[PDB]
């Protein structure tokens, strides 16, 4: 939406971006989000695959990349002592599957998402990932919860 | 040998049993209810005494809010008679509707003997004052007899003064207004002192609360120049202060309180009649073992001094 | 307009405040002794002092702003959930009666008495003097940047104020504090605006019994606020530019300024019409809602909760304050020149009628779009509901009917054989007619869209009958010929009505037009 | 420390096993008492803000390569939002640290 | 009452020397603060002050 | 205070309210020593 | 505790006393309406 073809640059410390809510940055937070095995109903939220697809383009397409380390099993092409992972996440509306791309490969989304999950990152969990609703739900947090996290 | 808690545990238990609503009613506050025996603002006039027909009354009001003429009632023309005679054909049903049982209704006046004007609130659930004004509205009938005339308004008087109406009545008495308007005040003061004993003064102040401009006809009715004899009215006021002074019917006494304001006894530092009530006043309070009202009085009539 | 805004022979204009009225010997006084006794905590004389002289003389006992600010604090403590502490408060409830509840009538009674001023009643400077207090109380209550989620200035110099050594009345802060908070003012409407619907007792409690009134006590204030600086505090004659500059500083561009979020125009749509029964679109993000002191969501053991309102009650007191709020809205809106804008609030007329017509014409409950329709008061709602019947109107011959016929009945107010063509011209394109794309499984959604149709044309001809009255409704043929078509579009539902697919009769508008305007049904029974 | 507020994530066991709880220490605001965090009682950025830097604490000592943080920097009243980034930024000067 | 009658009072005895003024009873403290405005000032400083 | 006697007033509502909260704490120990008492002498009237 | 329980009732009997005596006063001004 609004955004074609754009290209982010993230700082390795400590990231910013500004702009108005609605504007297509959180739109790119999410598709960063969904990239890495990510879907719109397990980060807390409602799902809307159309909002992402550009309107009248067929295919949107969010691609981002990570160091590898020799670590993490199950994976396409990629070495154990190269340093690059890159995970490709594409949107149509005329397929309907989890099909996501490992350096340029395709694969189901059970690979990536047990590579999210042997990289010590979770999804689910409200700890790695913060959204409106998980900010809801730790207003309001009891000391049960506490002990339970 | 002992089978009772103070005397609270009959009170609580017979205002439990007589209670009108279903839910939970916790034992707290039938004992802070149950209680007071300092104040009576537990227990008041209550003319509504039975749970409303919460479904009938919300049939007349989809069938008010949404009707042909779509215009304001006019007090002709039977006050749209087409499904209210339907409903409700006559006022006394209309009154059983809101909550009041038959014998109220057939009988519009406060029993002091019974203790009517005295009873503890029987929780029941009551249908929104302003509806209820409306519906009543509806069979004023300004063209028939008197005798119809005079039971809506000695009807509109009961239900005005009911302590359930009272505490949810609005912040503007504008159909409270216009009934009124309806009628001449003379009418009406006449009518609610054959409603009300002419020494409870407690609802007279309620009363002057709901119209205030009412307060000097009031007092005319009270303490009438004519059946005062040759005293004047101001010297009746005196009497009466004096009696219940010496009868020590310091509840009765404060309710002060509907007397100030008006011609005979106005606010202000100079007053004459101010200085004689604070002069007894400070005469029977002690501030170490007294009735409440004592001090009420002393910091009210202090106030009344202070206004200019 | 009236002498509520052109009254201004006792003012005494300083910086902070263009209505400054200075103190009598009398008010000094009365001024010093309402203080007082609110030092002492005590309430229950401040109240019978306000109340013993209400109604009972010509002159006006004026309240101080600061008081005003009391009571509007001590209307926030509702017994509901403050029993205990109220009964602490006043052990022997002499007045039969809650603090919250005298403080609240006795501020919606001094309301009206500042709404008309009767100088035959009361003498103008007493009236003067509470539009100050008024005023002044408004100006301390202006709300914080919208945030989402200095201490106390006394013009008067002649007394102390109770509220320059105190925060909180009876454990809840003053409320001019409390919405002095950034994301505090937009909270408490929306909460309003949510319970006012709710059936659970706790919340729809808070909202009856606080919050609407305060919220019209608070809305009539600041339009007050905003005609006296309309009238004054504009340099009259303008270069068209500087006074859009002054609007974006006026009371209800500060009001609204709290309300901008970052689009308007849908944001403020949902807000008004939030909790309400039309389908929420685009999957807008749910508002969070808290209450604003404390336990109001709560009902203390105590309390029993003894009153029942009926929901065409809530809904119809929920309605029109929602019709409050974007009368308020337009209000601020239409005194913007053509061709520029505000600066400060980000809001358009024609974006906001869009949006309430969208969201007014995905409804699908009609009791709330009629009881959004229905106003007691034609001439109070003029300026901005007709605008909205014929947007909602449009939208639903847009979705409806493909062909989407340009409405002018607005401007066709102005001559009524304009409108009675236009009418005839909508009827006769079929749109305003029973649409026949329309299948027999939808039949009860094209139901709910005609009926909604029905209710915005019988509010066009309502304001209509109140613009140009019953003069020419046979006497020109174009009004008989407008009755006649309503009877055709009669005649092509009662087509559907015989074809049997729903048991109920179809909306049919003929016999309320009759009732109005069409002289009970034409000739068809009166000859 | 940067919020001038002294806090401690305590776990307080009782006898009983399935009854240890945790506790959280507040003094952002002197007119509020000790007590569990809870929306209603405190403000809405205070808590944000004590929350966030809860979120924070627990990162250095989980694997996970970053941590993801929506809808967070809208403001907080100006002040507690200011205060959080000031934090933000501290965390930010250690290395090797989490992208937000 | 008491309170209401002395602060009334006190206020209308410190017009005479063009000053504006208040009593102040509290039981958290135990204490009667005087609170005095003057000419100069424009703030009611502490009748120490 | 002092002046005005409202200082005597509150001294002597203290001192009703410590006799009243001693004499409450001594009511709840009679009534434990005359529940006693009334099991004591119900046994003697089994006895009996 | 007996000595309680003989405070508590000598202050019930202070107190009875002191209402005898708040019983047994009456009026004392006539209002004389003079000028």
């Amino acid at each position: 939406v609004t955004y074609t073809l754009t290209e982010f640059n993230l700082s390795p410390s400590l990231n910013m971006i500004i702009g108005p809510n609605g504007s297509g940055k959180s739109t790119f937070v999410c598709a960063v989000c969904l990239g890495l095995a990510g879907k719109p109903e397990y980060i807390g939220r409602s799902k809307k695959v159309e909002d992402f697809i550009k309107n009248g383009q067929d295919v949107s397409k969010i691609e981002i990349t990570l160091k590898n380390s020799p670590n993490v099993t199950d994976i396409e092409y990629i070495d154990a002592r190269d340093e690059t992972i890159k995970i490709t996440r594409i949107i149509t509306r005329s397929k309907r599957r989890s099909d996501y791309l490992i350096n340029d490969y395709q694969v189901s989304e059970s690979v990536v998402k047990t590579l999210v999950a042997q990289l010590n990152i979770q999804l689910d969990n409200l700890c790695q990932f913060l959204s409106q609703e998980r900010v809801e739900e730790f207003a309001r947090l009891k000391s049960v919860k506490l002990l339970v996290e | 040998k002992s089978i009772v808690i103070t005397s609270n545990t009959v009170a609580k238990s017979e205002l439990q049993k007589s209670i009108k609503f279903s839910g939970s009613i916790p034992e707290i506050y039938l004992d802070v209810v149950t209680k007071e025996t300092i104040s009576d603002k537990y227990k008041d006039w209550h003319f509504i005494s039975k749970n409303c027909h919460y479904e009938q009354l919300m049939d007349l009001e989809m069938k008010d809010t949404a009707y042909s003429f779509l215009f304001g009632s006019s007090r002709s023309q039977g006050k749209v008679p087409e499904f209210v005679h339907l409903k409700c054909p006559s006022i006394t049903n209309l009154l059983v509707l809101f909550g009041v049982n038959q014998e109220k209704c057939n009988s519009l006046k406060i029993n002091y003997e019974k203790k009517e004007n005295s009873r503890y609130d029987n929780l029941c659930t009551i249908f929104p004052v302003n509806k209820m004004l409306k519906f009543l509205m509806y069979f004023y009938s300004d063209d028939d007899n008197d005798d119809v005339r005079e039971f809506f308004l000695k009807a509109f008087i009961c239900l005005i003064l009911d302590r359930k109406v009272f505490n949810a009545m609005e912040s503007d008495h504008r159909l409270c207004f216009k009934v009124l308007e309806l009628f001449n005040e003379a009418h009406f003061i006449n009518s609610y002192f054959e409603i009300v004993d002419k020494n409870d003064f407690f609802l007279h102040y309620r009363l002057l609360q709901i119209f205030p401009h009412l307060q000097s006809a009031l007092l005319r009715r009270r303490f009438s120049e004519k059946q005062g004899r040759t005293e004047t009215i101001q010297q009746n006021i005196i009497k009466e202060f004096n009696e219940f002074f010496d009868c020590k019917n310091y509840k009765n006494l404060l309710y002060i309180l509907t007397m100030y304001g008006s011609k005979f006894i106005p606010f202000g530092p100079k007053c004459q009649v101010t200085e004689y009530f604070k002069d007894c006043i400070l005469d029977i309070s002690n501030e170490t073992t007294n009735d409440v009202e004592i001090s009420i009085l002393k910091g009210i009539l202090n106030l009344f001094s202070k206004i200019r | 307009d009236g002498a509520l805004i052109n009254s201004v022979l006792y003012v005494s204009p300083r910086n902070g405040a263009h209505y400054f009225v200075e103190l009598t010997e009398k008010h000094l006084l009365a001024f010093e002794m309402l203080n007082s006794m609110c030092l002492l905590e005590n309430y229950d004389h401040v109240l019978l002092f306000l109340e013993c002289q209400f109604g009972k003389s010509h002159n006006l006992a004026v309240i101080p702003f600061d008081i005003i600010l009391v009571l509007f604090t001590l209307s926030t403590l509702s017994e509901y959930y403050k029993e205990p502490i109220l009964r602490a408060n006043d052990p022997y409830n002499t007045s039969r009666e809650t603090l919250s509840r005298r403080a609240l009538k006795l501020l919606q009674k001094y309301l009206a008495i500042l709404k008309e001023f009767d100088s035959e009643q009361y003498n103008l400077y007493d009236l003067e003097l509470l539009r100050c207090q008024f005023f002044l109380a408004i100006d301390t209550l202006t709300p914080k940047k919208q945030k989402w989620g200095k201490t106390f200035k006394n013009p008067y110099r002649s007394y102390i104020s109770c509220l320059e050594q105190r925060n909180t009345i009876l454990g809840n802060r003053l409320l001019n504090l409390k919405l002095n908070e950034p994301g505090e003012f937009i909270n408490m409407i929306l909460w309003t605006l949510s319970n006012s619907l709710q059936e659970s007792t706790p919340l729809f409690l808070s909202s009856h019994e606080i919050w609407m009134p305060l919220l019209e006590i608070l809305i009539d204030l600041f339009s007050c606020r905003q005609d006296y600086f309309i009238q004054h505090e504009v340099a009259q004659n303008v270069s068209k530019s500087l006074f859009v500059q002054r609007l974006s500083e006026s009371p209800l561009a500060v009001f609204f300024e709290s309300l901008n979020t970052r689009n308007f125009a849908n944001r403020f749509s949902e807000y008004v019409f939030l909790n309400c029964d039309y389908k929420l679109p685009s999957d807008n993000y749910a508002t969070p809602v808290h209450p604003v002191y404390n336990g109001e969501n709560t009902i203390v053991d105590t309390y029993i909760p003894t009153i029942k309102c009926s929901p065409l009650y809530k809904s119809q007191k929920s309605l029109a304050l929602r019709r409050k709020l974007i009368g308020s809205c337009f209000k601020l809106l239409l005194r913007v020149p053509d061709g520029h804008r505000l600066i400060t609030p980000r809001i358009v007329a024609d974006d906001v009628i869009q949006g309430i017509s969208r969201t007014l014409a995905s409804f699908n409950d009609i009791l709330q779009f009629k009881k959004f329709f229905m106003t007691e008061n034609l001439s109070q709602e003029s300026y901005f509901i007709p605008l909205l019947a014929e947007g909602t109107l449009s939208e639903i011959l847009k979705d409806t009917q493909e062909c989407v016929v340009i409405l002018t009945l607005v401007e066709n107010l102005s001559d009524g054989v304009s409108f009675c063509n236009e009418v005839i011209g909508l009827v006769k394109s079929k749109c305003f007619a029973f649409t026949e794309q329309c299948s027999q499984a939808s039949y009860e959604e094209a139901v709910l869209n005609i009926e909604k149709c029905d209710v915005c044309l019988l509010v066009l001809l309502r304001y209509l009958l109140h613009l140009i009255g019953t003069e020419a409704i046979l006497d020109a043929k174009e009004q008989l010929e407008m009755l006649h078509a309503i009877e055709k579009n009669d005649s092509g539902r009662r087509q559907w009505a015989k074809a049997l697919n729903l048991g109920n009769d179809p909306p049919l508008l003929y016999p309320i037009v009759s009732q109005m305007f069409g002289v009970h049904d034409k000739s068809v029974i009166i000859e | 420390n940067n919020v001038g507020s002294a806090g401690a994530v305590r776990l307080e066991k009782p006898k009983d096993y399935a009854e240890w709880k945790i506790e959280i220490m507040v003094k952002f605001r002197d007119n509020a008492p000790l007590k569990k965090l809870d929306s209603h009682t405190q403000s809405g950025g205070e808590r944000a803000v004590s929350t966030v830097l809860y979120m924070i604490a627990l990162q250095e000592f989980t694997s996970a390569p970053f941590r993801v943080v929506d809808e967070i920097n809208q403001g907080m009243d100006s002040r507690n939002e200011r205060i959080v980034h000031k934090a933000m930024v501290e965390n930010a000067c250690a290395e090797n640290t989490s992208q937000y | 009452g008491t309170c209401f009658d002395a602060d009334m009072d006190f206020r209308a005895s410190l017009k005479v020397r063009k000053f504006s003024g208040n009593l102040s009873f509290i039981k958290d403290t135990k204490s009667l603060e005087i609170y005095i405005l003057t000419t100069n000032d424009e703030k009611a400083r502490n009748v120490d002050t | 205070m002092k002046g005005t006697l409202l200082q005597e007033i509150t001294e002597n509502l203290l001192y009703a309210s410590a006799i009243h909260d001693s004499a409450q704490e001594n009511m709840a120990l009679h009534l434990e020593n005359l529940k006693s008492l009334k099991a004591e002498y119900e046994d003697a009237k089994k006895l009996l | 505790i007996e000595q309680v329980d003989d405070e508590l009732l000598s202050l019930t009997a202070q107190q009875e006393n002191e209402e005898q005596q708040q019983q047994r006063k009456r009026r004392r001004h006539q209002f004389a309406p003079m000028t």
